RNA sequence: GAGCGUCGGGCCCAUACCCGGCCGUCGCCGGCGUCGAGAGUGGACGGGAGCGGCGGCCCGCCCGCGGACGCUACGCCGCGACGAGUAGGAGGGCCGCUGCGGUGAGCCUUGAAGCCUAGGGCGCGGGCCCGGGUGGAGCCGCCGCAGGUGCAGAUCUUGGUG
RNA sequence: CGCCGUCGGGCCCGGGGGGCCACGCGCGCGUCCCGGGACGGCGGAGCGAGCGCACGGGGUCGGCGGCGACGUCGGCUACCCACCCGACCCGUCUUGAAACACGGACCAAGGAGUCUAACACGUGCGCGAGUCGGGGGCUCGCACGAAAGCCGCCGUGGCGCAAUGAAGGUGAAGGCCGGCGCGCUCGCCGGCCGAGGUGGGAUCCCGAGGCCUCUCCAGUCCGCCGAGGGGCACCACCGGCCC
RNA sequence: GGCGUGAAACCGUUAAGAGGUAAACGGGUGGGGUCCGCGCAGUCCGCCCGGAGGAUUCAACCCGGCGGCGGGUCCGGCCGU
């Protein structure tokens, strides 16, 4: 629930006076265990029927 | 050879969860530390129930945990209920009491922040009463399982009180032979 | 995933785990439900009681249409409003009271537990039951029939 | 610092505290192994008591004419002869509440009217008879083996009879023989302390191991010649 | 959450070896060579590793800043020891034991710098 | 008497029993104190009075800059009893084959796949790694995913030789 | 009454060798024997340093020693051979197979519990009195896109929240302090909390009580804790409510 | 000229070894052969000190300068809750 500062880089990997908060998504749960969940069934999505 | 004996020498019991959520193996992390090294019989409990399935750990409805912290001599202590605590509409008063669930519901959250209450998770929870003292625990009906209704003697025999599988209630679904009495026999 | 199974397990083993003696062949008791009042009643009797015979009148061209009533209890009814109302409704006024329509949500009949608000209500509503409308006049409340 | 400094003249009194920590642990244990030392004289002069008793008892008899009968011996070791496989269903159970379920293998046995009638039902599978004293004071030195929760443990020390024994009385390794030679009234707890002793096959060889001991065989009761036996098989 | 990057990297990562024998780290940072909790220099904000002088003598020792984290170009400080073999071996032990810098570890540092000098005096 | 009977002392050996080595399974456990500075089955105070004894003149860290190994938490260590198996059921497999995302700044015309091999080994085992010889253009690891995935048998099918 | 007992009771006893895990006189705290002795405590006061060596003591170390080259040194295997002992040919039905039971000449490749639906228990994950886009629509028409993302006045519906009856249909709150009638096989009137009770019941709380160097005198404190308390899940039983 | 790799059955010759209880197999050593490894009695490795012989530059101890870790007021601000 405590946020930082993340700068704004430049086009030449400078920082910028411009100061954006780190949004919430970046302190949310890691879950490998869900993506691997997630990740397995949607890949399968993707193919076609594959000859009969 | 040894034993006229038989062998059941291996026990059942769960040793570590089938479960490979992060977060709960941090939470098996710390608490098997704990029920070692306390010589507390809580904290063996709560390690119990965080090896134990889904099936067995049924969700407490906000309701039955108000209702059991209202006993007298319990308003001083806190909950801790190993699972899920979901909301109840049924009632109204919503008292200032502490919570210390895995995964509170939402709208759960809200109404007892309403109420001015304070929540925790185990990670929290260990560092106030690491030994579980001031802490009442909890759970919910493992046998209000929908299921466990079908479980008896048999589906027919002194009528058990069984819910037999169907494929859907009504009329002309498992009502004539055995199910009445002029129609051949009453069980 | 045939990677999980039991018949990767099994391979390197004669009968494929279904028995030397006995032999798996095709259909030993028949196909489906073969027999139940023969040689199955033990096991459509103890249970499936009552799978043979008749009970009661026919009705022709059943609808699902002419008995449609989802019901509710007094535990559910303070659920369709927001709770801002009950708040209102309790701020010391008089006996105004919210007129709690259970038609708008989709409840036709009125059942009943016990324990009812205390707070005076009006309900509209097509059908209700005694007890629920013994539990409304409990707390003063009215009991309006829409039709 | 200054703090510290001042604790390391306070450390001359740390030093005593432990100091005397070691000190009362050392003089403990050894008040703790001068009553071992007593209780041994004791039960020396003890066993003599009994034992020369038993004869001055006898000899006033025979002066007077008159016969003496000794008290019909209230201790009985048991070692089990036969095997496993082929066993009546009578017999499966009751060798297994004398804790003899292998072969070989052996307890003390309260002798008692109760138990009198389990061994005649488990007559061909064990021989059986009145030990002497030095017969138990070789099992329990050489083959000493107690249970703690499970898990035999080898005696091998004083302390592992002190916690696990001691509750009544009997903390050290004497004190078990004189309650398991003469059965008082806490045999039982210490009869269960002790696992089973699994003894060796004899050295001599035995004689035919199916008829009784009267009938020039092995089995069955002996009532003295079990000292023989057990000088074999230990 | 060090401990949470651990319970993910622990298998599943990269340049992770399991061939024949034992897993092996292979990481950029780290003393030892296993994939363990303690010798593992992604995970930690504190991280001790030496590496070989690109110079060509000496040895070069690489510490995380603990200043400023999730910015990976700057996390890293560096610096470079080319000594007599006994005063690089106790330079290391200066730095490692009279700081609170992961007193753990001391003589893996140490073990490593042992090492790779020999590998290149002669 | 190398027969029969009643017997005595020896002596012989089974995977059984004792003791010891070792693996595995099961039970009961242990270390997040990596603490060379922690030491707690009882530990702080300032008071009112005391002696056993540090100073009666009878009155208050560091010569050393230093100290091994551990702990994939699914890791390791400890102690103890246990192991037969058809039909069968579960578990573990860094066992193998083939295809797919991911990774190996992997691999190779300076020789990949295969195949052969009185060559060197590893694993209890499934099977693998290494050398040599042949060939001449692609192939394998680890984490996941997916199988039309593992042969001595079916008077097996087709091919081929005795 | 005596008599017998390597008796026993550490009996005691009064003088006159072995042995004992046995060592305060100076005199006091009680008992005892006719002043010493023994002690639970203190009045005596173990006047500490373990400084050294052995070790039948928590599973062996030697701080012991030899002897041998340019054809001899060690070695293990799916290499051969000798020999002792063991040793019938595999699958299959079978009460039983080396079977005078059947199939099997020999090698290579092919080759046999799959997939869809549906139900059930078990388990992982997401949400929670709710859940579900599964059918549609929106994104620009961007290789991978036959993907993915969004809707919510697309939640129609499915399954669940409510049951029972052939059907018309009806459809789940009691407990506490008073009052009215003959206060009875007897129902009603007014407040006050609102899911009963008993036995079991992990965990938690209160804990008398003592426990740690003179002493008093005082609060933290750790651990043990008799007994007591509100009691989860669940089981056994009683009461109630709906049809 | 059905011409890539060209296995196994089976056959040919060369080499080695054996031959009365059909062959083969398990356990046990043995003999021989084979390569392999060592270098053939001539095999330890690096650590520490007290000795012998040539060269380098410390440490301390201060000053030069960089970088880093470690603390309390919230200190000097922010932001946290
Ligand atoms: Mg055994
Ligand atoms: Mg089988
Ligand atoms: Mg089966
Ligand atoms: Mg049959
Ligand atoms: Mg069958
Ligand atoms: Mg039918
Ligand atoms: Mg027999
Ligand atoms: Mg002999
Ligand atoms: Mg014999
Ligand atoms: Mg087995
Ligand atoms: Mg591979
Ligand atoms: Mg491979
Ligand atoms: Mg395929
Ligand atoms: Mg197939
Ligand atoms: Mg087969
Ligand atoms: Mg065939
Ligand atoms: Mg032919
Ligand atoms: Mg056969
Ligand atoms: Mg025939
Ligand atoms: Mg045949
Ligand atoms: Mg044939
Ligand atoms: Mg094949
Ligand atoms: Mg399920
Ligand atoms: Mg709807
Ligand atoms: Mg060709
Ligand atoms: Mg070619
Ligand atoms: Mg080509």
């Amino acid at each position: 629930c405590a946020r930082p500062l993340i700068s704004v880089y430049s086009e030449k990997g400078e920082s910028s006076g411009k100061n954006v908060t780190l949004p919430a998504v970046f302190k949310a749960p890691i879950r490998p265990d869900i993506v691997n969940f997630v990740h397995t069934n949607l890949r399968k999505n993707n193919r076609q029927p594959y000859a009969v | 050879g040894v034993d006229i004996r038989h062998n059941k020498d291996r026990k059942v019991r769960r040793k570590e969860p089938k479960s490979q959520d992060i977060y709960l193996r941090l939470l098996v992390k710390l608490y098997r530390f704990l029920a070692r090294r306390t010589n507390s019989t809580f904290n063996q409990v709560v390690l119990k129930r965080l090896f134990m399935s889904r099936t067995n750990r049924p969700p407490l409805s906000l309701s039955r945990m108000i209702r059991k912290m209202k006993l007298p001599g319990r308003e001083n202590k806190t909950a801790v209920v190993v699972g899920t605590i979901t909301d109840d509409v049924r009632v109204q008063e919503v008292p200032k009491l502490k919570v210390c669930a895995l995964r509170v519901t939402s709208r759960a959250r809200s109404r007892i922040l309403r109420a001015g209450g304070k929540i925790l998770t185990f990670d929290q929870l260990a560092l106030d009463s690491p030994k579980g003292c001031g802490t009442v625990l909890l759970s919910g009906p493992r046998k209000g399982r929908e299921v466990y209704r079908h479980f008896g003697k048999a589906p027919g025999t002194p009528h058990s009180h069984t819910k037999p599988y169907v494929r859907s209630k009504g009329r002309k679904f498992e009502r004539a032979r055995g199910r009445r009495a002029s129609r051949g026999y009453k069980n | 995933p045939s990677r999980l199974r039991k018949t990767r397990k099994l391979r390197g083993h004669v009968s494929h785990g279904h028995g030397r003696i006995g032999k798996h062949r095709k259909h030993p008791g028949g196909r489906g439900n073969a027999g139940g009042l023969h040689h199955h009643r033990i096991n459509f009797d103890k249970y499936h009681p009552g799978y043979f015979g008749k009970v009661g009148m026919k009705h022709y061209h059943l609808k699902r249409n002419q008995s449609f009533c989802p019901t509710v209890n007094l535990d559910k009814l303070w659920t369709l409003v927001s709770e801002q109302t009950r708040v209102n409704a309790a701020k010391n006024k008089t006996g105004a009271a919210p007129i709690i329509d259970v038609v708008r949500s989709g409840y036709y009949k009125v059942l009943g537990k016990g324990k009812l608000p205390k707070q005076p209500v009006i309900v509209k509503a097509k059908f209700f039951s005694r007890r629920a409308e013994e539990k409304i006049k409990s707390v003063g409340g009215a009991c309006v029939l829409v039709a | 610092p200054e703090t510290l400094k001042k604790k390391r003249r306070n450390f001359a009194e740390l030093k005593i505290k432990r100091l005397r920590k070691k000190f009362a642990q050392k003089m403990l244990r050894k008040a703790r192994r001068k009553l071992i030392y007593e209780k041994a004289k004791h039960y020396h002069k003890e066993y003599r008591q009994m034992y020369r008793t038993e004869i001055r008892m006898a000899r006033m008899a025979r002066k007077a004419g008159n016969f003496y009968v000794p008290a019909e011996p209230k201790l009985a070791f048991v070692i089990r002869i036969r095997g496993i496989n082929g066993v009546s269903p009578k017999v499966r159970k009751v060798l297994q509440l004398l804790r003899l379920r292998q072969i070989f293998n052996g307890t003390f046995v309260k002798l008692n009217k109760a138990s009198i009638n389990m061994l005649r039902i488990v007559e061909p599978y064990i021989a059986w008879g009145y030990p002497n004293l030095k017969s138990v004071n070789e099992l329990i030195y050489k083959r000493g083996y107690g249970k703690i929760n499970k898990k035999r443990i080898a005696l091998t020390d004083n302390a592992l009879i002190a916690r696990s024994l001691g509750k009544y009385g009997i903390i050290c390794m004497e004190d078990l023989i004189h309650e398991i030679y003469t059965v008082g009234k806490r045999f039982k707890e210490a009869n269960n302390f002790l696992w089973p002793f699994k003894l060796s096959s004899p050295r001599g060889g035995m004689k035919k191991k199916t008829t009784h001991f009267v009938e020039g065989g092995d089995a069955g009761n002996r009532e003295d010649q079990i000292n023989r036996l057990i000088r074999r098989m230990n | 959450s060090a401990h949470l990057q651990w319970m993910v990297v622990r298998n599943c990562s990269s340049f992770l070896i399991k061939r024949n024998k034992q897993t092996y780290s292979t990481e950029p940072n780290n003393l030892k060579a296993r994939n363990s909790f303690r010798y593992n220099g992604l995970i930690h904000r504190k991280t001790v590793g030496v590496e070989p002088a690109a110079d060509g003598k000496g040895v070069v020792v690489v510490i995380k800043r603990r200043s400023g984290q999730r910015k990976p170009a700057t996390s890293y400080v560096r610096t470079t020891i080319n000594k007599n073999a006994r005063a690089t071996l106790s330079s290391i032990r200066h730095m490692i034991r009279k700081n609170k810098y992961r007193p753990d570890l001391r003589m893996a540092a140490i073990r490593r710098a042992s090492a790779i000098l020999r590998s290149q005096k002669p």
